[PDB]
């Protein structure tokens, strides 16, 4: 694809606006937006999660206004994002740990993964394993062929974020030798004190235009909205975890660019 | 307190039926998933049937799988397990149980005891 | 899938007394274990629950230790008021059910 | 802000008027002498039975003002000045705390902390997200109704408006992204029992309040919308026992004038 | 007081250059930048903190050079830091051992680092952490508290006219008047802070407002104030002494020609 020059005119932009829900592992119908109860292997090489105990990445395929040699294609200029519901966070009386003796509930804390990207396709993902013989459960789309180069690097783990409840957020990130038509943003902090740090204003916009002044274009006029945001780890009673997640907020700014081939 | 009271156990002949009741004071029985357990005279305990607070999600035993029903009256505060073609080895004492998350399998009531013979 | 705990087990007034709890992955490796204690001609009453948690008024002495598949009671201090049934119980996630073992009885 | 058509910027000797005011508050208000802090919290017996009095939930502040009479021309929010006020009370280490160790001061206030603050022509617009869908909100509070599972993630049918005090509990209540054309928010939270309180002050920090397009906030009904939050952590008392503290927030508004067609 | 043009020249221009002590509550004639060991109330209800207990605000009044449609001296610039860092690294004078064989806890915790430049007084607004609490005879502290006092109540404004005088916990400023003020200060709170104070001679900070008109100083007069309670030292008991250090101040400042 030649990137030729940017159409204006009185229908040339465009708005899509939604939110993404988290899939942290939904163990029962009561549950949505945590994980099960996280359980530990009996040796490091039977490691083999439940897949009620995985979150995986979200993903979304918006269908843009049809268009179309010398055709045009949607150009994805702008991104707002946050995360939806960042106040219940502060719910320290539902059945939690007590920090002490007449303590209020433990808060959500801890590892954290917060990630969002805007493509013109699927994010394009690499597999990487903490432990190459964890077993991924029946049910996930997982890195095949592992090997112990799989714990490091292993380019056979090239993977399409292209369905949902199906991709470990734990053995999967972004491709960054792929991803030419994609902008990807994310953050990982581990610990199991780490306190969640969550920002919300609608006054902050983020460009996607490239070193080339080109957004991500979108093949098929669809836009591709992937994100994850485990926000750490609900801390029941009994002392038991279960990672919590919220839903993001995107609004895309679009506009037509002429492109050749 | 918690207090959990079954009834409706008693004498029946093989191939017979038997509708027992569980009355649940002390919580919102609408809010917790409930279950049934039976002990057999000096055997240990084994589970016959679960059912969620909105009668969703009802799991059964293998061993009374086609026979026993679980069902529960959220409006009544009571938990009911229809037994039918009641056999001798489903002679026990028939506890009630609520389940709570984290908690897990917490209270039970006193039991009523089945005895199916001749 | 079946929870394996011995059938009977004793110790001295005073002793620490260990009953042991053998699963599978499906029930033990990802669903908690409660402990439930009967006395004859009483209901079981819970004892321990999450593996390792006390319920208010279980004394110090009641606690238990998780490694992977298999669980353990710990009735240390040991006391006449204990001689009972102790019952171990977990969620099996093949069965779609609770799994119990065969109980245990405690004689002193 | 838009909605209507947003025209040029009247100047002239009467284009710009100010709004300064100070907002308190709901942290919970246990009883008369207890002004700023929620009731000692405590934890539900089960996940499912999660019930909080409404002395236990601090909810969010919302002042209307009502601006010069116009009449079109409305008022158009061009700059913030906030902080929070009485910082330095948070200094109390001596007031039947707890101890942090032998001979320890008291444990200073700390922990989860919600600081948010809007400024809007029209009420702040709410999406309900429920940390867990079974807690029943107390009888006082405008509440998530016909809560769901979904509820806990996201469930469109929880929208509302900012427009009553000691009214929407935070933890139930998120701006709703979705929908706050004509105001501009900004909150932060920070979860965790021992995150430190950081809280600067100054009189020479501006905030813009124009958006892409350079417009503010515009003043419908000739009124101006103060939204904030400002959970500052836990107390904790002799016993362990905690109790939310909120502080005040200062708002100093600049507003201009607006021509506007319908 | 409408302000006109700057005056230039080669006399419109001068420098004060001072340094403030910290009031830290002074308990005896040995501990000049303590306070005494913290102790806590029996009860909620009877919070009554003795005066050396209590850190207070510093303000330092600075005569100018006379100036008799008339001139005032314009604060255009301010320097500023925290003298003696390093002494908070004394971890071996009778402090508490962090473990066997430890060195001491170091100072830490619980921090407010503030400082203003003014044309007049530093104008307070009293809030109380708890409006029961009796502030000891010797202090200014807000009178006739009601429980709204805890939150906001306007009947306490005061003027930081007074050193060993304005406790640090029931006083900020009022964000509602100083005009002709530029304050700037940090509360961090937590037992385990670490304290992070940064010192070079390079950072210039402009007093100016919006429209380009530094503080005014009435009565010839420039008006410094500062707190930088710099944490808890920790005594080998456990008893712990808020620690303060002295700020360094250096004001550039103009003459403004200005109708009375």
């Amino acid at each position: 694809v030649e990137v030729l020059e940017v159409k204006t005119g009185v229908d040339s932009i465009t708005e899509v606006e939604c939110f993404l829900t988290p899939e942290m592992g939904d163990p029962d119908e009561h549950l949505r937006g945590f994980s099960k109860s996280i359980s530990i292997s009996d040796t490091f090489e039977s490691d083999s999660p439940n897949r009620d105990m995985l979150p995986c990445y979200s993903v979304a395929r918006i269908p843009l206004p049809n268009l179309n040699g010398n055709i045009l294609m949607w150009e994805a200029v702008t991104l707002k994002t946050e995360v939806i519901g960042v106040t219940s966070l502060m719910n320290v009386h539902s059945n939690g740990q007590a920090t002490h003796d007449n303590g209020a509930g433990k808060p959500v804390q801890g590892t954290s993964f917060h990630f969002f990207s805007v493509g013109g396709e699927a994010l394009e993902l690499q597999g990487v394993l903490f432990n190459y013989r964890t077993k991924y459960p029946d049910g996930t789309i997982f890195p095949k062929n592992a090997t112990v180069q799989s714990q490091v690097m292993n380019t056979e783990h090239k993977a399409y974020l292209d369905k949902n409840k199906a991709y470990p957020v734990e053995c999967w990130v972004p491709d960054p030798t792929r991803n030419e038509n994609t902008r990807y943003f994310g953050t990982l902090t581990g610990g199991e004190n780490v306190p969640p740090v969550l920002h919300i204003t609608n006054t902050a916009t983020t460009v996607l235009l490239d070193e080339f002044g080109v957004g991500p274009l979108c093949k098929g006029d669809n836009l591709y909205l992937s994100a994850v945001d485990v926000c750490g780890m609900f801390t029941n009673r009994s002392g038991s975890q279960q990672w919590r997640g919220l839903s993001r907020y995107f609004k895309v700014q679009l506009r037509k660019r002429r492109v050749k081939n | 307190e918690v207090q959990l009271v079954e009834s409706g156990g008693g004498l029946v002949k093989p191939g017979g039926s038997l509708r027992l009741s569980c009355a649940a004071s002390g919580f919102t029985f609408s809010s917790y998933t409930m279950n049934w357990v039976r002990q057999a005279p000096g055997k240990g305990l084994q589970w016959v049937s679960s059912i969620s607070s909105s009668s969703t999600y009802m799991y059964y035993g293998d061993s009374v799988k086609g026979r026993f029903t679980i069902s529960r009256d959220n409006a009544r505060n009571s938990l009911y397990l229809q037994m039918n073609s009641l056999r001798v080895e489903d002679t026990a004492v028939y506890y009630c149980a609520r389940y709570a998350h984290d908690w897990n399998v917490d209270y039970w009531g006193q039991g009523t005891l089945v005895t199916v013979s001749s | 899938s079946v929870l394996t705990q011995p059938p009977s087990a004793s110790g001295t007034p005073g002793q620490r007394v260990t009953i042991s709890c053998s699963g599978g992955s499906s029930n033990i490796g990802s669903n908690p274990v409660n402990w439930f204690q009967q006395f004859p001609g009483t209901a079981p009453k819970l004892l321990i629950y999450a593996n390792t948690q006390r319920p208010s008024g279980v004394p110090d002495r009641f606690s238990g230790s998780k490694s992977g598949t298999s669980v353990s009671l710990a009735i240390s201090g040991l006391q006449s008021e204990d001689e009972g049934d102790y019952h171990c119980a977990a969620w099996d996630d093949s069965l779609k059910g609770w799994v119990f073992g065969g109980g245990t009885k405690l004689t002193v």
